[PDB]
RNA sequence: GCGAAGGCCGGGGGCUAGAAGGCGAUCAGACACCACCGUAUUCCCGGCCGUAAACGGUGCCGCCCCGCGGCCGGCGCGCGCGUCCCGCCGGCCGCCCAGGGAAACCGGGAGGCUCCGGGCUCUGGGGGGAGUAUGGCCGCAAGGCUGAAACUUGAAGGCAUU
């Protein structure tokens, strides 16, 4: 991890988590605020972002990774992530049958998946499990990891926090393959990914 | 024929060697044309059994539709049981055949005692349950044959299991449930971790 | 309550059968 | 009350394997439990097991490798004649080639194959396949 | 010493040998459609770039339904070196 | 053609399907053949074999639907057959409901 | 078969509860199987409320509220529409409507 | 008063996006002439054409003021894209303490 | 040994309701529902009785098992310090991952079971006839408990779909 990213995550509120928690999610949680908000150790969050990035880089066709989100705040972030890292995008409704119905107008057979919220995108994860497709998801303290192969701890609700996490991932995916070096900071700003 | 799935498109190239390759990656087969690609000589043996007339009561009267069940398999190591329902007996048989080819699964097979050469029995005691009926497929000596109910016997001839000792538990008069059970047991043939596959 | 009424009818008839045996023996 | 120490142990191992847990704890440790597990460790079905001392019945932390499929006990332990062993193996174990039936013998707790080689039979403690 | 059922000749018989789940050592059956085989890349000391070679990880449908795959993966990656044990 | 096939003892499904494909190859959007009478039974059935899209009502039924009725005679008793063929593109007129629209 | 898990009454850790009488039908129903709706209505009708206040000589008078608990049997409640036959899924919803 | 049929409605939505520049919002007669060109739209039937042209007029008044779903406006698309690709200057986003100290980064400490 | 209610046997007591009984309606009839009057009863004491859809229609003791909440009792840990918070143990619950089941559903089991074995008790074996008959025991009685056969019939039953 780097110091600049930590301060950016602190203004992101990525560390902040919901007042409800899951036993599987406890490893990531660092501590609980007096109100009940569960902070996440940012270093543990970062290790997930880079571990997930390595898996995203192992696909030969980057346009065969489907990024799906129903959350309104997540819409801009997923599209920006798809522009910077070539990838299929599903904005708004997932549309049932997208991954299982051959005659779907949006028929995509992906070899990975990205979902902003396990709850808001329950249908997407369910279909990925019908066709052998892995799944990577951004997860808050109440995380049902059923059918979620890899999960990145984050607020995932705050509009800004959703934007930074996709930017932190886009950035690192692009760096691992080539493009921007990890020495040279990305020209694109994470405020582009966040939607007012 | 135009391949509809990115797997069927790798099968139109010939990139896939054998049905077993796909089974080792547990892939879902969606086009019956892919099974036909790996079965060139007159496809594979197919049998129609239990064509049932099912009636839905309407205001006007009962709507009779036909549920056919079809087993497809080579006489070596593959078995698929599928079912279709159509008002036309023939249409349902075609749908059943298509479903049967789509659900073709491998059978491990094995030796009761002597390991002289070709596997002749089931690998272990395999069990499957559909509705009430539960089946028990137990290895048999080379002298024994398929000791099974006529319906289960056809499924074991079309799976390449020469000799097996079988016991059915439940209403095995329901042939749809009966074939389903001996198919689910023959789908567990590659799900059992034996000391042979421990490495 | 036909089953309860059935046992009420039965009890009434067994009581009568006891009375007839009491008249004899 | 706790009539069978071994049954609870092999149930608590099978439940752990189904969950996919690598290590489990057995609340009461017996000498016959250790002998049954030792047989599974010499057959590769289990991994290292450590008996902690609580100064009472003792606990066992068992390591697993996903290899074991089913472990059970036959209760009451029925003495098996030498020529009856094969009839038990044709029902209790899948395949004459794989599996193990653990029987307490005068020589000691041994698998059915070891008992067959020594041509002696004994009371069946349980089975692991 | 090979991973297949053998005969008297010792030739591996049957057909294909099913994958085993990395975390639970459980044979992925032919019709298990929730099984996944995602891989994780490794990075070089200079430039931190992928070596075009990755470690594959097969997970069974059952461990995915359990929801333990996420924790499994980290521990398996830590053993494989890709993740820092921490 | 169907009446001859039925007198040749062709199976009703086989005979009807043969008529349907010939009409579909000639471009009818829908071909429907209905055979009615005592089909190998003393009770009367009415097996209707249809493929594609066929309109049912309106003035377009007069313009776009060719409805032909026969009374094929079998030994057990008269088997009346109706063949209905619908062509939206008959050159002279267009389907009122269809809107051609534009680029 | 068994339509409801609660068996239609809230009896937990109990073998016998008190007996309540349905107000309309005068029947004996257990306390657990009773409608129990508590209503606070003002003593007067809301149409005649303001004119009572104007007429009232006492300054700062507040109109009395009537506090009553109406308990009914299932038959003496479904027929008055206090409770309604629900869909099998809707039956499970325990939240009060509105 | 009379609910429009799905064929009339669907066709009208296709006509409005294709001829958004050609159509005018509050005039049925002006829009009837556009729809009956046998080029940008071929509608058989005088009554069907009149019915489609009337929906089109209603939908055009909606397009100018608070546009509705199913219609693709190139004019709105460029403005939406401009904000979507807009960059917010220096990005304020660029500029739990125990957790920061736990990493050891101790950013902004003291 | 205990055991709701009703019943019974002695003493009392007697407000209400109210098996019976009587009335007024209703209706084709109505000695039913509804109104009205009212005896036993309801209540207490000393006994009998021994039964209920006595139900969680789910025996008892033991082990493991998946999350997520509510409540109740006791206790411990932080913390300003609150009828907080996080546990622990016992109980009562709701949802439910597997898993099971003919399914409804169960999931603190109806899971770990045709891959079947922790211990113990009880009960069932197509539907009637029939809980009848007879014999025994028990009770003052009502009745309880134990409990047939001859003979008859091809279904009875469960759950779910339309």
């Amino acid at each position: 991890l780097k110091e600049a990213d930590v301060k950016k995550m602190l203004v992101a509120t990525t560390h902040l988590g919901v007042r409800n928690i899951d036993r599987r999610m406890q490893f990531y949680i660092f501590d609980r605020q007096k109100d009940g908000t569960f902070v996440f150790n940012l270093q543990k969050v970062w290790a997930k972002i880079v571990f997930a990035a390595r898996i995203l880089v192992t696909i030969d066709d980057p346009a065969e990774i489907a990024v799906v989100a129903n959350r309104p705040d997540a819409q801009r972030a997923i599209l920006k992530f798809c522009k910077y890292t070539h990838a299929t995008a599903f904005p708004g409704r997932f549309i049932p049958g997208n991954f299982t119905n051959r005659m779907n107008p949006n028929y995509c057979e992906p070899r990975l998946l990205l979902v902003n919220d396990p709850v808001v995108d329950r249908q997407a994860i369910l279909e990925a499990s019908y066709v052998n497709i892995p799944t990577i998801s951004l997860c808050n303290s109440d995380a049902n990891l059923k059918f979620i192969d890899v999960a990145i701890p984050c607020n995932n609700k705050t509009p800004m926090s959703i934007g930074l996490i996709y930017w932190l991932l886009a950035r690192e995916v692009l760096r691992l393959k080539g493009s921007i070096s990890r020495t040279e900071e990305w020209d694109v700003k994470p405020d582009l990914f966040v939607a007012l | 024929w135009h391949p509809s799935t990115k797997l069927g498109r790798l099968v139109k190239a010939g990139k896939i060697e054998s049905l077993y390759d796909i089974f080792k990656y547990s892939l879902p087969i969606k086009e019956t044309e892919i099974i036909d690609y790996f079965f060139p000589k007159s496809e594979l043996a197919e049998e129609v059994c239990n064509i049932m007339s099912v009636q839905k009561q309407t205001t006007a009267g009962q709507r009779t539709r036909f549920r056919a069940h079809v087993i497809v398999g080579n006489r070596d190591g593959f078995i698929g049981y599928g079912a279709g329902v159509s008002k036309e007996v023939a249409n349902a048989i075609k749908k059943a055949a298509k479903n049967a080819r789509l659900n073709i699964v491998p059978v491990r097979r094995g030796f009761w005692g002597g390991k002289l050469g070709d596997p002749h029995t089931v690998s272990s005691k395999l069990s499957g349950k559909c509705g009430s009926v539960r089946v028990r497929l137990i290895p048999a000596p080379r002298g024994a044959g398929i000791v099974a109910s006529p319906t289960v016997a056809k499924v074991l001839e079309f799976a390449g299991v020469s000799d097996v000792f079988t016991r059915q538990s439940g209403h095995s008069r329901t042939l749809m449930n009966s074939v389903g059970a001996v198919y689910n047991a023959l789908k567990s043939s590659y799900s059992i971790l034996t000391p042979d596959l421990w490495k | 309550m036909r089953a309860k009424w059935a046992k009420k009818r039965m009890r009434k008839l067994k009581r009568k059968r006891r009375h007839m045996k009491a008249r004899s023996k | 009350v706790r009539i069978n120490v071994l049954r609870d142990a092999l149930k608590s191992i099978c439940n752990a394997q189904r969950i996919g847990k690598k290590q489990v704890i057995v609340r009461p440790s017996s000498k016959v439990i250790i002998e049954f597990l030792q047989l599974m460790q010499k057959n590769g079905y289990i991994s290292d097991f450590a008996v902690v001392d609580n100064h009472r019945s003792n606990r066992i932390v068992v390591n697993l490798i996903g290899r074991l499929n089913k472990a059970g006990v036959i209760s009451p332990r029925f003495d098996i004649p030498a020529n009856d062993i094969e009839k038990w193996v044709v029902n209790l174990l899948p395949s004459r080639l794989f599996g193990h039936i653990i029987l307490t013998t005068s020589q000691g707790i041994m698998d059915h194959i070891e008992a067959q080689h020594r041509q002696i039979g004994g009371k069946v403690i349980g089975y692991f396949y | 010493d090979d991973i297949g059922m053998k005969n008297s000749s010792g030739v591996v018989v049957d057909a294909y040998i099913p994958r085993k789940c990395s975390a639970t050592n459980r044979l992925i059956g032919p019709k298990d459609h929730a099984a996944v085989q995602l891989s994780v890349a490794r990075v070089n000391d200079k430039g931190k770039m992928i070596e075009n070679n990755y470690v594959t990880f097969a997970f069974c449908g059952a461990i995915r339904s359990r929801g333990g795959v996420d924790s499994a993966f980290m521990l398996l990656a830590q053993e494989h070196g890709l993740m820092e044990r921490l | 053609n169907l009446r001859a096939k039925l007198e040749e003892a062709m199976p009703i499904r086989r005979a009807a399907y043969s008529i349907i494909r010939t009409a579909m190859r000639a471009g009818a959007a829908g071909c429907e053949v209905i055979v009615a009478g005592k089909l190998r039974a003393q009770r009367a059935r009415a097996n209707k074999f249809k493929e594609g899209c066929l309109i049912s009502t309106g003035h377009p039924k007069r313009i776009f639907l060719a409805e032909a009725t026969r009374h094929i005679k079998m030994r057990q008793g008269v088997i009346g057959v109706k063949v209905r063929i619908y062509n939206p593109n008959i050159r002279g007129a267009v389907m009122p409901d269809k809107i051609e629209i534009g680029a | 078969p068994v339509k409801r898990r609660n068996n239609g009454r809230s009896k937990y850790n109990c073998g016998h509860t008190n007996i309540v009488r349905c107000q309309n039908c005068h029947r004996c129903v257990p306390k657990d199987k009773v409608i129990k709706r508590f209503t606070i209505r003002n003593i007067v009708d809301n149409t005649i409320a303001d004119d009572v206040l104007n007429a009232c000589v006492i300054q700062g008078f507040a109109i009395p509220k009537l506090y009553n608990k109406v308990q009914y049997c299932v038959s003496c409640s479904i027929h008055n529409h206090i409770v309604r036959v629900r869909s099998r899924e809707d039956r499970k919803i325990r939240t009060p409507p509105k | 008063g009379k609910v429009r049929t799905k064929t009339i409605k669907r066709a009208a939505r296709k006509i409005v996006e294709n001829n958004y520049e050609s159509l005018k919002p509050k005039d049925f007669q002006n829009n009837k002439a556009i729809c009956s060109k046998r080029n940008v739209a071929i509608i058989p039937s005088k009554r069907l054409r009149n019915k489609v042209a009337g929906y089109v007029t209603t939908l055009m008044n909606r397009v100018v003021k608070g546009p509705v779903h199913g219609i693709s406006l190139r004019l709105q698309e460029e403005e939406r894209e401009r904000r979507d690709n807009y960059a917010p200057k220096k990005s304020e986003f660029d500029v739990t303490q125990q957790m920061i100290d736990s990493i050891g980064f101790k950013c902004m400490s003291t």
